[PDB]
């Protein structure tokens, strides 16, 4: 179980915040990741993070600007967005196992940006 | 002898280390052992995506339309860049799809990273006809904590 949150409508430069709550695996064993989903557009990795927390890897595209993190006594997983362009306007999703057969992700939160 | 060194996806898919979802410093050291000491032979692309120099190696970018950048050598065509290499045991060439190309014909070993990732990329690594190439060293990781997906080494030897 994957469900992420804190989508919503920003201005351009704005900040925003998305949460995903993750339940029925152990979650502090795996890799987790961001990707998006921008209108016509395939989906799109955005940010990956290690079990501990302690590696990350972002897309060029967001370098610089977002930010994962993860809370293993929580078991959420964080994706701070700041300087927020209209390009990057998408349907976010938190996802397990990426880039495999077993990758599952959430339903997902859509992000807007827009002046 | 000219050696060409890939990470290969999932359906051979190849493309740029900073634009694959997968962490695995296992094949940064594996690609770091075999090539320090040694030329690297690259396109103009893979270039602009490392952004600098490898250090420990002689740098060598192949395109057609040349640099601006004192750390590396530029050169407009195989011959140039085998030659810029000048009297080696081993010349690495470490990709893009259409570098892989040129060489392969050249090349008598091959050094293959097999990532269990299915990813986006440039390209597919050049056909390397079975019965042309024998495995001389073949090795498997399973994903770990610092490596995001699994992984096989594998080290091919021209017929």
């Amino acid at each position: 179980q994957l469900q992420e949150s804190g989508g919503g409508l920003v201005q351009p430069g704005g900040s925003l915040r998305l949460s995903c709550a993750a339940s029925g695996f152990t979650f502090n064993n795996y890799w987790m990741y961001w990707v998006r989903r921008a209108p016509g557009k395939g989906l799109e990795w955005v940010s990956m993070i290690n079990p501990g927390g302690i590696i990350t890897k972002y897309a060029e595209s967001v370098k610089g600007r977002f930010t994962i993190s993860r809370d293993n006594a929580k078991n959420t997983l964080y994706l701070q967005m700041n300087s927020l362009t209209s390009e990057d306007t998408a349907v976010y999703y938190c996802a397990k196992d990426w880039a495999t057969g077993l990758a599952k992700k959430g339903q997902g939160t859509q992000v807007t940006v827009s002046s | 002898m000219i050696s060409l060194i890939a990470a290969l996806a999932v359906d051979r898919v190849i493309g740029m280390e900073n634009a694959m979802p997968w962490n695995l410093p296992a094949d940064l050291a594996w690609f770091k052992r075999n090539t320090l000491n040694k030329p690297v032979i690259m396109g103009r692309h893979t270039w602009e995506s490392i952004g600098r120099p490898l250090p420990g190696r002689k740098n060598i970018i192949l395109s057609s339309q040349p640099g601006t950048d004192d750390r590396v050598t530029w050169v407009k065509s195989v011959d140039e860049a085998i030659a810029a290499c000048g009297d080696v045991p081993e010349i690495m060439v470490i990709g893009g799809g259409r570098v892989y190309e040129q060489f392969l014909p050249k090349a008598q070993k091959l050094y293959l990273t097999h990532i269990d990732a299915e990813v986006e990329g440039d390209t597919h690594f050049p056909d390397y006809e079975p019965d042309d190439w024998e495995s001389v060293f073949s090795e498997f990781h399973d994903a770990d904590a610092q490596n995001s997906h699994s992984y096989c080494f594998e080290i091919l030897e021209r017929r």
